[PDB]
């Protein structure tokens, strides 16, 4: 249904990246307006500067020369409710590298009662020359080797043993 | 049709008070908001439906001259009782006497007739 | 002998009251022959003509001593009154009583009385009677009042023995008269009518119709019997409602509460002020067109807010308020739903939204013990009381008997009829019109709505074909076999009948031609095990009729009351259970409606109907009717159904093979023939290795180690959740752990391949299952490896590891003996599958020929409001309005009568009782194809669904249950007495368990020497003592049945000091014995318990003040003060009863763990599957926010709630959703990849109606199975 996933922190220079930012409703039922500014700093730098505002349908980018011609939206379509507000960076460059904060204002709808919500996101990413794996998979593959040489080595081990008791027991008879 | 219990025929004497029953049963709790009755007068059969008291959020009364300090409410509407007191009856006032009442959620207007004959 | 007949003169009045006065100075049953009501044995022969009719003496010895007098009706009819006089007046000699009792003891009276009652009942049948018949009323009056005084002037009123208060029926009489008078002055109903209940007593003897006197003994013996079963019952739902009570108190008064308010107003200022619910839905969140606020929680895995509401206690419970834990009264109410499973999931569901989904625990245990165990028990008190009567009443005719017996031109017609029935035989013929029959029916199964003008048309001249070979073959039997013979065949009139009323429609009435499938029972004779159940089936059809006749009769009657005493507060008090302010679709305001609702509290649903008539018509009157109707009706007649079933499953030609002996003569001769004609034409290592795996295979460790294997790729399946995409790290371990538990499995199956070897893992079914398994695992690996996975077809196999849990069933003794019973039984469960579904299938082109395209409808889909029929007649007007507007659609149902198999689902539905309503008031308010459904056009479809539920419920649903009843008893015969449910080492226990309750002479404990010592001894072990406990202990249940919900700080206070003084008597008391009875205290099994709960008593106190003063956990507050119902527990030593319903309840836990095991199992498959295929569906009926399949947790409490059928109709509803009026099949779902919210219909039909199978036949029948075995051991 509406499942908030954290963004991903790291990306790749010369390729692209997908910032992902996820903000559900309580009750998935209700009737609402969400439009998002995005604003982001440099690592480096104590300033954070907004970069774009997505509307109902159209988007704003503000006129910064690091993020345009190279941000697209890749989030809701279609809808004033807008549950995904993530966006695309193509082309990335070693100055996409920083803290970001995706506001998400929601003004829901109810009988004669109309709130105003807000939530903001913080993620953090960085800009690689190289894609690296995370440890949770390298430490697992490794360990997955680990349990299948020990309990095969376990087996035979137990089969030799066995099988020097029994061989002794057939000669005996 | 809701229950209204009313005398067809009145009996008062010339210089008399009268009293007059109009009770009506609803299994709803009156609520005042909603609720409503008028008091009509009718000095013929054919004639006009002259009110001299209403009920609308209180009690209402329309200073007729034909009974010109005489109508008093007596009723409890809560107790479902919504008589009226005609105070020192003279001949000039037999006629009929109606009770129109409405007490939503019920959406049938309850109606009681009543002859009032000041014998002489 | 007859000799001793004579008129009872003072002088034999005198001869009996010395004879008193002699026994009084000085200081036996009755011939049952004799007895009164019944008739003078024929050894007295006749009566002379003048002591007929007259008060004579007394035969009966017993009574020749005390003081009565007989008299004898014209028909040798026995009746036994009083000497004493009459209110101290009357007298057997006065004349003014000789003249009662003439009237009394004679027929016309009582016929005459009969006749009024009923001329009554059919008058009150009526709604708004005729000004000029309420004098009838009055009429009656006096008729009764004068009924009561010839009676008690001829046997005066209550003082003495044989009086008119003394008989049971008269009481009845008596409340009825005197409920009349009171009402005469009071605004009460009429209750004239329940007096109707003397026919019940007339059909107790009744001889034209027979068998009607077992089936009313019966129905009055369960009821006197069932006494020990409802104290229990009482008890058992006061312990639990006063832990519901503890846990859920206030809870469902939460509400969700704006937080941003307007002026100044708070909770408060606005709650003082709010009255209807216009008002009340713009400060509480409700949800559209619901009645009640939103219910929510304050913990996590409760129900949630929207942004701009918090959750609340305020206002009042949902329901009307007739649903909540706020008092002991209503919680009491709430476990008797509970127990009678009556609407039990919205209360499941609104309990776990508003306190937490970790309180399912509650109602599992509930559930569980509570329902199925109580529901079993009064069951198998039912079965017990029918099978004795039966039984007596079979041997009581049998006596007679044997005593009886002890002691005693014209030949050419007559050519052409023999020519006729020469050809007429039954390898040719007979077995001609049967393929014949079964064509038809086959024809008649193929048509559907959407149809063409040809297809109907052919098949109409299909049906005249039919009908005219069958119409022919009727006049040749009948003139081979003349119209006496035709007549003197039971079998043959059936054919009669069709024929003729097939001949009247082809010169309403074509949905009676499925019946002829009846007839394909006698191929049945062939099959000798089918043979068998038809045999069965048919010794009980007598009793069925005479039941049915009970049945409805009964309804009747309480029908005519429900009319008569809530009809008007139905009409008048509308606008409180109805906003449009007409009468709702389920109303006793008529008879028509009454009868419904009656025969709905029957089929076990009562909640409902009883909140709308408690709000019109006052809570007791209301409860006390529904309560009545619901113990005679569903607790003993329902039962006493399935009772008679299970009776006639116990007590103690074939032409087909003519034929197959001509074939075997034609086959095999012709064959021979054409070959003629054709011929006229023309060192041990390998051993030493097989042996060492085998060692290895077989030890325990390795055992242990797959076992414990099973288990965690099990529970690692449970993780594959719709939130896997944020725990990363988790999926890759368990991709990886994938990997390695492949490779343990792959290694086990080679090393039992050299163990055993390829014949004996082959012809294994256990190894077979695991050899699957790890074969579908093994090729989704390679796929997957090989690159080319996400083929396609390779998720089906994805899906498939949700069997991967079955190999856990390999392992376990407890789930394996309770399979092996079920594979027991599964070949005398298909023979009767077949049985069923012929009924069912006729049941079903019925019901497509009624119904077929006309559950069409033009709604408007903002509000879901169907549209008046005088603004869219038809679906050409819902089209032209589907144009201009917008919000419009030509709607059909989802499960309807379409086509035989959509019948087949909707018949599962009303069988089982859920969705039924949808489908009965489509029914009833259909008026063609394509025209508008108006309101209740066809009222009297309700008949058609009455008649099915008759035949396809309690007839169908209960042969399943008989035949494998039986197959289980057969099974444990054939082992020799043996226990078909428990393990080797269950058995163990059982047989100390039994030896637990046999009762044993236990040695005295001795009497200390020390005079203090010895006295408190005297004191404890007197029986003085243990009353009196057991009565501190009931003024202890009382003081904590009087919390309440909103009590004053005062009402606390006093509640902790008097409970603070019952532990002090309690520890006091322990204190004394174990100073009296010194080390023979703990001795004593019961006595430890006291010892035990006297603890736990003090520490619950000390810690509960510590709980609630230094913390400020709630929730573990209530939680420990669940200990103090361990001192009402005791109030079960001193009941015997009680204590020896428990102990069958014991004896039977073992044998209800493997079952519990063994479902646990399957729920988790199911559970696994669930998540695969029903996470992403959208969420209409059943599924919602919290009760879905995105989570293990909420997947396994749906798969609770529908294991007992509760609401699997509301969960299948939106996975039959398939299509984009309805779906979208490109939704997007923020977090996932998965596009579409549809749903798959076969997938989602096949699962839930396998799921609710499989629980009907592994926990519904094995329940009822191991209680009717438990509760027979613990009562011998
Ligand atoms: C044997 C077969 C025949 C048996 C016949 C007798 C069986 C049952 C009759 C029970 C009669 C109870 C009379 C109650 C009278 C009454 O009106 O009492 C008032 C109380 C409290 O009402 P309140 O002031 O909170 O009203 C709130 C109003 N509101 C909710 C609209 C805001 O209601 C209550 O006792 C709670 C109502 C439930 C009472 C327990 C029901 C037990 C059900 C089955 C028992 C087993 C059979
Ligand atoms: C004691 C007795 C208990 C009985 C329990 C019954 C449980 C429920 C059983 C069945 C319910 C599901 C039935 C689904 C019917 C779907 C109807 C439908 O809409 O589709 C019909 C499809 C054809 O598809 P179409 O019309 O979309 O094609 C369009 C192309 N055009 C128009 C050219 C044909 O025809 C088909 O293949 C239909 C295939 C399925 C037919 C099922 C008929 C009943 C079979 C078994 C019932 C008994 C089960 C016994 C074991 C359990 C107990
Ligand atoms: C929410 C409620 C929260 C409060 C709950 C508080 C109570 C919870 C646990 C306390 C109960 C613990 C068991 C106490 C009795 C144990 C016992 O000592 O039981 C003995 C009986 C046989 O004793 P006997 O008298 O036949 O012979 C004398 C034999 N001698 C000489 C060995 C004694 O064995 C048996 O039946 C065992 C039967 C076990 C029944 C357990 C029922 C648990 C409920
Ligand atoms: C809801 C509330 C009601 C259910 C919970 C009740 C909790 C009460 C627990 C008390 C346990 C006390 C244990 C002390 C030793 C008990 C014992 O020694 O066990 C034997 C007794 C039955 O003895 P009997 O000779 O009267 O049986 C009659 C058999 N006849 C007729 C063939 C002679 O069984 C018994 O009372 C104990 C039976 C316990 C049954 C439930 C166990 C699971 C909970
Ligand atoms: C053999 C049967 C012998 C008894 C037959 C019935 C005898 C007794 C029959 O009594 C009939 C009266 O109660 C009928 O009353 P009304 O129709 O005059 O109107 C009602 C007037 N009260 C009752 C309200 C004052
Ligand atoms: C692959 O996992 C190896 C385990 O199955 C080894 O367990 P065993 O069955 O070898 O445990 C010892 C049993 N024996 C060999 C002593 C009989
Ligand atoms: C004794 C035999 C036991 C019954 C046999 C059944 C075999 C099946 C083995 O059953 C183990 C699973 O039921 C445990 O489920 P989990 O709680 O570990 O998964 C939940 C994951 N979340 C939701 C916590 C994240
Ligand atoms: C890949 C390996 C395939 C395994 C070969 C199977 C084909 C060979 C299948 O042959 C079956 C029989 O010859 C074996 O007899 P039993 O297993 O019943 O003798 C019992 C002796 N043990 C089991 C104690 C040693
Ligand atoms: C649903 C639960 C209902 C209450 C259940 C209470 C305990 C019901 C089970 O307890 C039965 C006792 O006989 C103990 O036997 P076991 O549990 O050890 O049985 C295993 C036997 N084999 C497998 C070792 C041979
Ligand atoms: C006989 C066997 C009967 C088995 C019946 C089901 C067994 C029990 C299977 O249900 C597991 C419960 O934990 C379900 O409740 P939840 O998972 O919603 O708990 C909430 C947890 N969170 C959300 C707080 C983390
Ligand atoms: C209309 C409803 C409420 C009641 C209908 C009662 C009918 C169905 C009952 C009442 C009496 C019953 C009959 C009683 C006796 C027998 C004899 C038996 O060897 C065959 C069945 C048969 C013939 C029963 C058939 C069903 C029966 C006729
Ligand atoms: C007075 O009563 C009459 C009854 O006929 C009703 O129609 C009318 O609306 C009432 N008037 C007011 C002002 O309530
Ligand atoms: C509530 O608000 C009003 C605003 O006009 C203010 O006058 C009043 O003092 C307030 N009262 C409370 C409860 O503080």
């Amino acid at each position: 249904g509406c499942v908030e996933v954290d963004s991903e922190t790291e990306a790749v220079y010369g390729m692209t990246f997908k910032i992902l930012c996820i903000s559900c409703k309580r009750r998935s039922e209700t009737n609402a307006e969400t439009f998002t500014e995005w604003t982001f700093r440099q690592k480096g730098t104590e300033e954070f500067v907004k970069i774009l505002r997505y509307e109902n349908e159209v988007l704003q980018l503000e006129e910064d020369e690091r993020f345009e011609g190279r941000v697209v939206w890749n989030g809701s379509r279609g809808t004033k409710d807008l549950q995904d507000l993530s966006i695309f960076i193509t082309n990335v460059t070693y100055n996409h590298s920083g803290d970001y904060e995706c506001h998400v204002y929601r003004l829901l709808f109810f009988e004669n009662y109309e709130h105003n919500t807000s939530v903001v996101k913080k993620i953090h990413i960085e800009v690689v020359d190289k894609a690296n794996r995370d440890m949770a998979s390298i430490v697992s593959e490794i360990m997955m080797y680990v349990l299948i040489v020990v309990l095969t080595i376990w087996l035979v081990a137990e089969m030799i043993y066995c099988y020097k008791k029994i061989a002794a027991a057939t000669e005996t008879a | 049709s809701m229950e209204v219990t009313v005398p067809a025929t009145l009996n008062v004497l010339n210089g008399s008070d009268a009293r007059l029953p109009c009770t009506f049963n609803s299994c709803y709790t009156v609520n005042h908001k909603q609720f409503s009755l008028n008091w009509t007068y009718q000095e013929c059969n054919n004639c006009s439906e002259e009110m001299f008291l209403q009920f609308r959020m209180k009690i209402i009364n329309l200073k007729l001259e034909r009974f010109q300090d005489r109508v008093e409410f007596s009723g409890n509407p809560s107790k479902y009782d919504v008589s009226v007191m005609l105070r020192n009856v003279q001949p000039e006032d037999e006629g009929i006497y109606n009770c129109y009442i409405m007490n939503p959620p019920d959406r049938h207007r309850g109606h009681g007739k009543i002859h009032l004959q000041v014998l002489m | 002998g007859p000799q001793s007949f004579v008129h009872f003169t003072k002088q034999s009045l005198a001869l009996i009251e010395q004879r008193i006065a002699e026994r009084k100075s000085k200081e036996p049953k009755p011939s049952s022959d004799l007895e009164a009501g019944k008739q003078l044995p024929f050894i007295y022969g006749d009566i002379p003509p003048g002591m007929v009719s007259e008060p004579l003496e007394d035969l009966d010895p017993y009574y020749a001593d005390k003081k009565t007098f007989i008299v004898l009706n014209k028909g040798k009819t026995i009746f036994r009154f009083n000497a004493t006089p009459a209110l101290y007046m009357l007298s057997p000699f006065s004349p003014l009583r000789r003249i009662s009792i003439k009237i009394l003891v004679h027929s016309l009276f009582s016929m005459l009385i009969m006749c009024t009652i009923l001329t009554n009942c059919i008058f009150m049948t009526m709604n708004n009677p005729p000004d000029w018949t309420k004098n009838v009323k009055y009429t009656f009056t006096g008729i009764y009042t004068f009924e009561s005084l010839v009676k008690i002037l001829a046997r005066g009123f209550c003082v003495g023995e044989f009086t008119f208060l003394r008989d049971p029926w008269n009481w009845l009489d008596f409340v009825v008269i005197v409920f009349a008078y009171l009402t005469e002055f009071v605004n009460l109903g009429n209750v004239s009518a329940l007096r109707t209940f003397r026919v019940l007593r007339a059909l107790k003897t009744i001889s034209v119709i027979p068998g009607l006197k077992t089936i009313v003994g019966a129905l009055i013996q369960s009821v006197k019997k069932l006494s020990d079963v409802m104290i229990l019952t009482v008890f058992c739902l006061s312990v639990f409602a006063l832990i519901g009570l503890q846990l859920f108190m206030g809870n469902l008064k939460h509400k969700c509460f704006r937080n941003s308010l307007e002026n100044n107003e708070t909770l408060e200022s606005i709650m003082n002020t709010l009255e209807s619910e216009e008002d009340f839905r713009k400060y509480f969140y409700y949800l559209e067109g619901s009645k009640d606020a939103l219910l929510c929680g304050f913990s996590t895995d409760s129900g949630q807010c929207p942004e701009g509401y918090t959750c609340v206690k305020i206002g009042r419970n949902p329901d009307y308020g007739y649903t909540s834990f706020d008092t002991f009264s209503w919680a009491f109410l709430a476990l008797f739903r509970l127990m009678t499973q009556d609407y039990w999931e919205n209360l499941y569901q609104q309990t776990l939204r508003a306190a937490g989904k970790t309180y399912m625990i509650f109602f599992v245990v509930v559930i569980f013990l509570g329902s199925f165990y109580l529901i079993n028990l009064i069951l198998a008190v039912v079965a017990m009381a029918y099978e004795e009567q039966n039984q007596a009443n079979i041997e009581e005719a049998k006596q007679k008997e044997l005593e009886f017996q002890q002691m005693l031109c014209s030949p050419y017609w007559i050519k052409f009829k023999k020519c006729i029935y020469f050809i007429v035989m039954d390898p040719f013929v007979d077995l001609a019109i049967t393929i014949c029959i079964v064509l038809n029916t086959l024809f008649m199964a193929m048509e559907h709505h959407p149809m063409t003008e040809e297809f109907k048309n052919v098949l109409a001249i299909r049906n005249l074909v039919f009908t005219g070979i069958f119409a022919a073959e009727m006049v040749l039997k009948l003139i081979a076999m003349d119209p006496y013979e035709y007549f003197q065949v039971g079998w043959n009139i059936f054919d009669s009948l069709i024929v003729t009323l097939s001949l009247v429609e082809l010169f309403g009435l074509s949905v009676l031609r499925s019946f002829r499938l009846l007839r394909v029972f006698k191929l049945a004779k062939s099959w000798p095990t089918l043979n068998m159940l038809i045999k069965i089936i048919g010794n009980s059809v007598g009793a069925f009729g005479n039941l049915m006749l009970v049945l409805f009769i009964i309804v009747f009657i309480f029908a005519v009351v429900g009319m008569q005493l809530f009809g008007k507060s139905y009409k008048e008090c509308v606008c409180k259970i109805n906003d449009d302010c007409t009468l709702p679709r389920w109303h006793m305001n008529d008879f028509f409606h009454s009868f419904l609702i009656v025969f709905r509290v029957l089929c076990g649903e009562w909640i409902e109907t009883m909140w709308d008539c408690m709000e019109v018509a006052g809570q007791a009157m209301c409860l006390i009717f529904y309560m009545m109707v619901f113990f005679i009706g569903n607790l003993v007649v329902l039962n006493l159904f399935l009772a008679l079933l299970l009776s006639s499953f116990s007590s103690d030609a074939n032409n087909l093979q003519i034929a197959v002996t001509r074939i075997k003569k034609g086959i095999n001769y012709v064959k021979q023939t054409l070959r003629e004609f054709i011929l006229k034409a023309f060192g041990k290592i390998w051993w030493n290795i097989r042996k060492t795996c085998y060692k290895i295979v077989e030890h325990s460790w390795f055992e242990s180690f797959i076992v414990l294997m099973i288990l965690l790729s099990s529970g690692a399946l449970a993780f594959e959740d719709i939130y896997i995409e944020r725990k990363k790290t988790i999926k890759i371990i368990l991709e990886y752990a994938d990997k390695i538990f492949t490779y343990i499995f792959i290694l086990e199956m080679l090393l039992k391949w050299i163990a055993y070897g390829y014949k004996t893992y082959f012809t294994n079914a256990w190894c077979w299952l695991d050899f699957l398994i790890v074969d579908v695992s093994l090729v989704t690996l390679v796929a997957n490896t090989l690159g080319y996975s996400d083929l396609g077809p390779i998720k089906s196999l994805r899906t498939l590891r949700a069997l991967r849990p079955l190999r856990a069933l390999s392992r376990f003794e407890g789930m394996r003996v309770v399979v092996n019973a079920l594979i027991g039984a599964i070949p005398s469960i298909m023979n009767v599958l077949l049985v069923c579904l012929i009924f069912w299938l006729i049941f079903s082109i019925m019901g497509v020929n009624l119904f077929a395209g006309k559950f069409y409808e033009c709604i408007n889909t903002t509000d879901g409001s169907r549209f008046p029929a005088s603004q869219v007649p038809n679906r050409s007007e819902c089209f032209a309005l589907m144009n201009v507007s917008q919000n419009v659609r030509w709607k059909n149902l989802k499960v309807n009568f379409d086509n035989v198999g959509l019948g087949y689902l909707s018949l599962l539905q009303v069988a089982t009782f859920k969705g039924w309503t949808i489908i009965m008031y489509a029914a009833v308010d259909s008026v063609n194809v394509d025209k508008q459904p108006k309101y209740e056009y066809s009222l009297y479809m309700y008949i058609y669904f009455i008649f099915f539920i008759i035949f396809g419920s309690f007839f169908t649903l209960n042969l399943f249950i008989c035949v494998i009843i039986d197959n289980f008893n057969q099974q444990k015969k054939k082992l020799g007495g043996q226990d078909i449910f428990m393990t080797e080492e269950q058995k163990k226990y059982y047989n100390a368990m039994k030896k637990l309750g046999s009762k044993k002479p236990q040695k005295p404990i001795p009497r200390p020497g020390n005079k203090i010592q010895g006295c408190i001894f005297d004191l404890v072990t007197n029986q003085a003592f243990d009353i009196s406990i057991m009565v501190l202990i009931c003024l202890n249940m009382v003081t904590m049945m009087v919390e309440k919900e909103g009590q004053s700080q005062h009402m606390t206070e006093v509640l902790y000091w008097i409970n603070v003084v019952f532990i002090i008597l309690f520890t006091g008391e322990c204190v004394l014995k174990l100073i009296s009875l010194r080390h023979y205290y703990f001795t004593v099994g019961w006595n430890i318990f006291d010892f035990v709960v006297v603890i736990i008593s003090i520490v619950g106190m000390f810690l509960a003040d510590l709980i609630e003063t230094y913390f400020v956990s709630p929730t573990l507050f209530r939680v420990i003060r669940l200990a103090r119902i361990g001192r009402i527990l005791r109030l079960v030593k001193g009941a015997k009863g009680i204590r020896t319903l428990l102990f069958a309840l014991m004896m039977s836990l073992p044998a209800l763990f493997n079952i519990g095991l063994l479902l646990f199992l399957v729920m988790f498959i199911y559970a696994i599957f669930g998540m695969s295929n029903f996470a992403y569906v959208k969420k209409e009926d059943g599924i919602n926010d919290m009760f879905n399949f995105e989570t293990f947790g909420n997947s396994m409490i749906c798969l609770f709630q529908i294991t007992t059928s509760a609401g699997w109709d509301g969960l299948l509803a939106p996975i039959l959703n398939s299509k984009p009026p309805d779906c979208d099949p490109k939704k997007v779902h923020p977090g996932s990849s998965v596009e579409g919210d549809c749903g798959n219909p076969s997938v989602g039909i096949f699962y839930f109606v396998s799921y609710i199978i499989i629980s009907f036949l592994v926990v519904v029948n094995m329940y009822i199975a191991v209680i009717l075995e438990n509760f027979s051991v613990a009562t011998e």
